RNA sequence: GGAUGCGAUCAUACCAGCACUAACGCACCGGAUCCCAUCAGAACUCCGAAGUUAAGCGUGCUUGGGCGAGAGUAGUACUAGGAUGGGUGACCCCCUGGGAAGUCCUCGUGUUGCAUCCCU
RNA sequence: AGCUCAACGAGAACAGAAAUCUCGUGUGGAACAGAAGGGUAAAAGCUCGUUUGAUUCUGAUUUCCAGUACGAAUACGAACC
RNA sequence: CAAAGGGUGUUGGUCGAUUAAGACAGCAGC
RNA sequence: UCAGGAUAGCUGGAGCUCGCGUGCGAGUUCUAUCGGGUAAAGCCAAUGAUUAGAGGCCUCGGGGCCUCGACCUAUUCUCAAACUUUAAAUAGGUAGGACGGCGCGGCUGCUUUGUUGAGCCGCGCCACGGAAUCAAGAGCUCCAAGUGGGCCA
């Protein structure tokens, strides 16, 4: 019916992968009140 | 969904601790959450709302949003051969500040002060920590020996307290 | 993690040596890999040969 | 001891009369307490439906008043009047109060009298603000609540 | 028969106290909750409360903001040091509620340098008024935390909420609660509500008496009569009271703990008495 | 019939008590757990020995009552029937299933049987020194209506006290004991002071 | 040294009984015209200041209960790894490591922020 | 917004084990539509007042999980209440 | 593969009792 | 749909982007910190189950003043996958720098009583690599096979 048997050596073969992690995140899914007025900072920033 | 609800076999993660129930004292809505923060995920049971899923409960994780009455956390979740960096929005009820970086800020200043005062003198030096290494020798002044040997057998005293 | 530990000491054949610095760190790793190795204190003469 | 902020006091008196059915028979006992304390009655309902009583739950069974001040007095002289002025040692609560109950006060109906007795200082356990316990030693006991009868009204204790 | 102890060994060892506030009467929690809880986007946004507290003599206006070492007190009034001003007697009516309102007012803004800004109402009228926003500064905002009185309509909370709306503070409100509010016209009257502001009730009350049992008026107003103060001189009095606001607002005696030596020598003494004892 | 008791000997597995859950549970064949003298006080019978248990095993409650009429029978004859106290140590709680193909096999409530543990008392008898040798010859009896091993273990205890014989008369000459039957009550510095008596208080704890 | 207002920590702070308190307070307390409030001016609300520290609040006490801490229970119970270890089995010793919990015993009974006021 | 429940103790004409009324104790031993678990005491329970956020517009996230859908839930934004 | 339970088979050990003031067996008249 | 298929995983081929110990990687430990309710334990703690006596014997029933049982107090034997105050071992999460820190300025329609905050931006300065061990290196993409009956300790 089920088991887990060897699914951690399958896992482990090519991982356990941690994504990539850059210096910049994703603004997706942030307050849209704060990413607005973060944008019009940047255009009238000089 | 599929054989097991949200808060399955949740009777004693999501229970409040023992003579610990009732009000909820108000430093937790005093606290302040900033981006970049780590908070260690902790249901609390009475609020019901913007709780988050068992598997994120006893989970660290950054914060990366914060909104009127929650924050956003970002948990590490590993499916399969990857981690997923799941992003969730928790009630500040059921988050805690975390101590896991509490040494480091304090760290750096040392360190900084340390390679300042070295790079004045010309003396190349490292900062680094190091773990517990070898005991270096010593003398350790006599002092009355007390013998230990093995105790005979008693079957009387196979028991707490005896028979 | 027996496999690890032996990789992470650099065993990776039957009888294959190597020297260890001694702190809590590699001891405490040691202990975990107890019954596959067998290891000691080298004195000058060992070190040298 | 003798502080007079320790001196006894009725703090209510309380009319009940359990009819025990509603209908007409409760509205005219109704009426005998509005002109008898001279202020409307509440109507009490059944907590639980009792076939062996006849009454039904959530149904209007009993009526009872609450007077407080000189009426209160006036109107406990007369049940005592009626009374001879005697009550059982029994009829005296451990809490410091006692009640009586009279069958011939419309109609005929039986009232029933009781009476709490307080000192000046209840109002601590009353007051939404901090509220307390009163003390002991200023809680009215059963002997206070006898003495009190027997100076009052110079009544009687029957032990029977 | 022999009742069981209800309060037994088990019963103290389940029992949660509730917080000391809480069994001690005074805080309500889910209201103080509700109102020190800030918005998590504002972080170190302070949110004061204008903390309005009667006493059998005295009234204790504070603007308090929240903290985790407790709460700090930005500005503080007391009825009690109205007699400075001139207000000698009820210290703690309606009309009392509205001057210690004005002068925490007008202490708070001399206190954040911008009275001169807001002046706050000229004409009280008995209408409902709202300091308008000035032009580089919008006004001090507060919220009422009226504790755990019952909020009826002419409360002497909301005469102090009307002095601190006409000292220049902004505060969250409706006239719904003012005095002269009529629950069926669902209307504020302004005259009774201006009556109120400076005693009239009270002078009216006085006058009734006067007229009608003197001796009962000589009691009542007692300290009224001490200081020549009359029912037609009370609303004088407030003016300037409200005028003079603006212009400039160890020996112990209780037993020591018993060291361990002390309490140890006293139980020796007790224990050798109950066994000379019989 | 009932199985032979090797069915059910091994604890394999949790414990299944009867509850809400396990409904139509019978009865234990064993209903009596003390027997002889059982009023006498603490100070009539200074001598104790037990049947302990040597093995982790399952023992049903028929074994314990025949055990138990085995052991009482001998001692009633050989001491008398005043001069023993018998009790029963374990207690059966565990419910034993019988599954009467494989489709839905899980069984319904056969008996019960305690879960013994190595070292665990089985039965304990309290009487004076001179009946020891009886006492001990009653418990022999009672091994072999037993399934696995036992031991015969003179106690060191005063009866079924927790105090040791020596402490027990330490105690007692200092007037620190206050009899409750067949147990003992042991007088420390703790409590109101009134509630002793004059010569029942003590300021250092009996140690 | 304290009280009061708002608090933080939410029993070392609770519960029970007994005892005690200068000053300012806080209370109890007086009244029911007005706002408000009910069967009920008890409560809530408004106005007031004759009386009392009786209660509340505060402090202390109890071989008090509870709570908190320590010791002990105990290297015991259990447990990770190891053995071509013992044993018919059930189970158990040893090796490299980790390591509890009632009873019993001793001790403790709050600490503290802002503001105002009394002791001054 | 106010209130406190189950239970017990001591009292009151008819009235009793059990009608109603009074005081006291009462950490929830009650109640919260239903299964069980969790949760809740100046409340989430009980009684009253006013009401329709059981509304309109998208997107994001969680649970399920292939990191698809559906169901369900959560945190915001922009409106109207 | 073997059990409970047994052996005055034999080998170790543990507790107690008796014995040059004469025990034990047999013999003798306690 | 259950003798099948698709899907993800495991696998090959094709590479590409970089890197040469200054690696930012690890089925390991160390340090700091967080979550837990199994083993054991507990009932002399709630809930449930359960044995016996002792004292008090006020008040209720039982029978014959006596008397047994109910009651109250302090004890006591023995228990729980769907009980629990407490509570391991093993295992689980996070963190240990150059994506760091500080200073001086600037931007905003968001936020504040408030150039008060929040985030971001510019300039200047500092930063011996900031636990151990290892690192037959790290990342990314494409196309596709087989498999989707398992069994043993
Ligand atoms: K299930
Ligand atoms: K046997
Ligand atoms: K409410
Ligand atoms: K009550
Ligand atoms: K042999
Ligand atoms: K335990
Ligand atoms: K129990
Ligand atoms: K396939
Ligand atoms: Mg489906
Ligand atoms: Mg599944
Ligand atoms: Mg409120
Ligand atoms: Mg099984
Ligand atoms: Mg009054
Ligand atoms: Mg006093
Ligand atoms: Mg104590
Ligand atoms: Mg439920
Ligand atoms: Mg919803
Ligand atoms: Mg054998
Ligand atoms: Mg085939
Ligand atoms: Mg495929
Ligand atoms: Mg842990
Ligand atoms: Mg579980
Ligand atoms: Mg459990
Ligand atoms: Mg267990
Ligand atoms: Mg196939
Ligand atoms: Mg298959």
């Amino acid at each position: 019916n089920h088991t887990a048997h060897n699914q951690s050596y399958k896992a482990h073969r090519n991982g356990i992968k941690k994504p990539k992690s850059h210096r910049h995140s994703s603004t997706k899914g942030m307050d849209p009140k704060f990413l607005r007025n973060q944008r019009y900072a940047r255009k009238h920033n000089k | 969904p599929a054989g097991h609800g949200l808060r399955s076999r949740t009777r004693d993660s999501f229970s409040r601790a023992f003579r610990k129930k009732g009000t909820i004292a108000l430093s937790t809505y005093l606290r302040i959450f900033k981006i970049g923060d780590y908070v260690d995920i902790k249901v609390n049971g009475a609020i019901h709302k913007g709780m988050p899923h068992k598997f994120y409960h006893g989970r660290t994780g950054r914060v990366w949003n914060v909104t009127k009455r929650a924050v956003g956390v970002e948990v590490n979740k590993q499916v399969r051969n990857k981690i997923l960096r799941k992003r969730i929005h928790v009630r500040i009820e059921h988050v805690q500040q975390s101590r896991c970086t509490e040494e480091v800020r304090e760290r750096i200043k040392k360190n900084d002060q340390l390679k300042a005062d070295a790079k004045a003198r010309g003396e190349v030096i490292s900062t680094k920590r190091q773990p517990l290494g070898p005991k270096p020798g010593f003398m350790v002044e006599g002092a009355t020996l007390e013998t230990v040997t093995p105790i005979p057998y008693d079957v009387v005293n196979d028991l707490k307290g005896g028979y | 993690q027996t496999k690890k530990i032996l990789q992470l000491l650099r065993l990776r054949q039957i009888f294959n040596g190597v020297f260890l610095k001694v702190n809590k760190a590699t001891v405490n790793m040691l202990h975990r890999v107890e019954p596959y190795v067998t290891y000691g204190y080298p004195n000058l003469k060992s070190i040298k040969e | 001891l003798s502080n007079p902020m320790r001196d006894i006091k009725v703090q209510k008196l309380v009319l009940n009369i359990s009819v025990g059915e509603s209908g007409d028979r409760l509205t005219r006992a109704a009426k005998v307490l509005e002109q008898l304390s001279g202020q409307s009655p509440v109507f009490s309902k059944a907590r639980y439906t009792v076939r062996s009583f006849g009454i039904r739950r959530n149904e209007k069974i009993a009526c009872y008043v609450t007077v407080r001040g000189e009426k209160a007095m006036q109107l406990l002289e007369s049940g005592l009047k009626v009374k001879e002025y005697e009550l059982l040692r029994r009829n005296f609560s451990e809490t410091g109060c006692f009640g009586f109950g009279i069958q011939e006060h419309t109609g005929i109906y039986g009232m029933d009298f009781y009476v709490v007795l307080e000192r000046p200082g209840y109002r601590v356990a009353r007051r939404r603000r901090c509220k307390s316990r009163v003390g002991i030693q200023h809680r009215v006991t059963k002997e206070d609540s006898m003495k009190w009868f027997q100076v009052k009204y110079e009544g009687v204790i029957l032990n029977k | 028969a022999f009742i069981k102890v209800q309060k037994t060994r088990a019963y103290f060892k389940r029992f949660q106290v509730k917080f000391k506030r809480r069994r001690e009467g005074k805080t309500d929690y889910r209201a103080r909750n509700r109102l020190i809880n800030q918005d998590k986007n504002k972080y170190n946004t302070p949110k004061y409360r204008f903390v309005v507290r009667f006493t059998n003599k005295d009234i204790i206006a504070q603007i308090v903001s929240a903290s985790i070492a407790g709460d700090m007190i930005l500005a503080s009034a007391y009825a009690n040091e109205l007699p400075h001003y001139g207000l000698e007697v009820g210290l703690t009516n309606y009309a009392a509620a509205y001057c210690t309102g004005l002068l925490l007012a007008r202490r708070v803004l001399k206190k954040l340098e911008m009275d001169e800004e807001y002046e706050g109402n000229l004409e009280v009228n008995g209408e409902d008024y709202s300091v308008e926003p000035a032009e580089s500064r919008r006004p001090f905002r507060a919220l009422l935390d009226v504790g755990l009185l019952r909020t009826t309509t002419g409360n002497r909370v909301f005469g102090a909420l009307k002095g601190a709306l006409d000292g220049g503070l902004d505060i969250p409100h409706s006239e719904k609660r003012f005095a002269g509010f009529s629950k069926d016209s669902k209307q504020l009257d302004a005259d009774v509500h201006r009556k109120y502001i400076y005693g009239g009730h009270v002078a009216t009350y006085m006058q009734t008496l006067i007229e009608d049992e003197p001796e009962k008026y000589q009691t009542h107003f007692s300290q009224y009569i001490k200081k020549g103060f009359e029912a037609d001189g009370l609303e004088e009095m407030y003016k300037k009271v409200h005028a003079a606001i603006r212009a400039d607002p160890h020996k112990r005696y209780n037993l020591k703990k018993l060291t361990y030596e002390e309490r140890k020598a006293k139980l020796i003494e007790r224990l050798n008495a109950l066994n000379s004892a019989a | 019939g009932r199985r032979p008791a090797r069915c059910y000997r091994q604890i394999k597995n949790k414990p299944y008590p009867k509850s809400r859950f396990c409904r139509g549970v019978p009865d234990p064949k064993i209903r009596i757990y003390d027997v002889g003298m059982k009023k006498k006080g603490v100070d009539e019978f200074p001598f104790c020995v037990h049947l302990v248990s040597w093995e982790k095993e399952n023992v049903s409650s028929e074994a314990l009552e025949a055990a138990r009429i085995a052991c009482n029978k001998y001692m009633t004859k050989s001491a008398g029937k005043d001069a023993f106290h018998l009790r029963v140590r374990v207690h059966p709680f565990h419910v034993l299933r019988i599954n009467k193909g494989m489709r839905g096999a899980f069984g319904k409530p056969q008996g019960v049987c305690a879960r013994v543990a190595i070292g665990q008392v089985l039965l304990s008898v309290r009487c004076k020194d001179g009946n020891a040798n009886h006492a001990q010859e009653a418990l022999r009896r009672a091994k072999f209506k037993f399934p696995g091993r036992q031991k015969i273990i003179v106690s060191r205890k005063w009866g079924f006290t927790k105090f040791s014989r020596t402490d027990y008369l330490k105690y007692k000459s200092e007037n620190r004991i206050v009899p409750d039957g067949v147990n003992a009550k042991l007088l420390g510095c703790h409590g109101r002071l009134a509630a002793r008596q004059p010569g029942r208080a003590f300021l250092e704890a009996a140690n």
